[PDB]
């Protein structure tokens, strides 16, 4: 009974990712999602960008190919459930 | 008529500031645009009251049945937060902004 | 605490409704970006002074502390039916009685 | 009162950089318009808007030895009228 749910990558390029969510209903519908990705070795800080909370995609660009990230996406609070982690080879 | 364009304004507020309530710091999704919206409609409306009747009048309307109305609309939508003193300390703001305005 | 950035808020709107009369229809662009900056401000510092205090209680001291600090500014480098201020000092006495 | 000043700076035959002087810090406004055409009137005029910070704007895609005719206008017509110049590329 959480938020955002089911993190899954739709397309796929060695130097771009295109990802996707089901958030949740109306009462939950928040007003920003802030999305953070980098690499899964764990040798450099992290990406970060905000997105619109009416919106439930969001394009990466700007990846390394062969290299596996770790792909998470949060909430402008904790209060409406733990952040979804995902990962993903290009 | 012109008199009922403050009742459309007030009211619109009334709805605005409880929806605030429910806004969550503006952090949530459809409170936090109703809010604008009403506040938006209310200023058209208002706009459209500065024209026949008065400053004070107007306003001192507003401040009366605003007052009486959203915190009516505060314990129907939760009951109570926290109590202190007197509700009659409402009740003398309330006269002492009308012996400033009025007179 | 909950009166700290209630005050400041009510200075953010008086500065934003005074500056409003100054610049024009918005056309004047600093008096019309610094009347946009302190609504938003207000409209969030009223949101977080919101969930503490009723809703009936932060809105007559709002209004009260507005027009006393309107009509102070207004008198005090602006223009000058003042009956006295003993409507001041009434809402003065009301804010008092429902403070800490 | 404003704008004031309209001049060309740069002068290519297919462009034409113009300028002005907005105002004084306080007084700006938030936009200008410049209204561009050719100075017959064989087809209406082409018009664009800049921001009230800046006070330079360029013309392109001219048609080179034609007359143009260029005005700028304020956001309202309550603090001057709009200067208007001509100029041939
Ligand atoms: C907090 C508060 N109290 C009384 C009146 C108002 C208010 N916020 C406003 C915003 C726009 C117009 C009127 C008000």
């Amino acid at each position: 009974s959480s938020v955002p749910t089911k993190l899954e990558v739709v397309a796929a390029t060695p130097t771009s990712l295109l990802i996707s969510w089901d958030a949740g209903h109306w009462w939950e519908w928040v007003t920003y999602y802030r999305i953070t990705y980098g690499e899964t070795g764990g040798n450099s800080p992290v990406q970060e960008f905000t997105v619109p909370g009416y919106s439930s995609t969001a394009t990466i660009s700007g990846l390394k190919p062969g290299v596996d990230y770790t792909i998470t996406v949060y909430a402008p609070t904790s209060d409406y459930g733990s952040p979804i982690s995902i990962n993903y080879r290009t | 008529n012109p008199y009922i364009y403050l009742g459309g304004a007030i009211l619109a507020e009334v709805i605005g500031t409880t929806l605030m309530k429910f806004s969550n710091g503006f952090t949530r999704l459809i409170p936090s645009m109703g809010t604008i919206i009403c506040y938006c409609a209310s200023f058209w409306l208002l706009a459209q009251t500065l024209a026949y009747i008065p400053t004070g009048i107007a306003y001192a309307i507003w401040s009366g049945v605003g007052i009486v109305l959203i915190s009516l609309l505060s314990w129907g939508f939760f009951g109570q937060r926290l109590d202190l003193p007197a509700i009659i300390g409402m009740m003398l703001i309330c006269a002492g902004v009308l012996i400033i305005n009025l007179l």
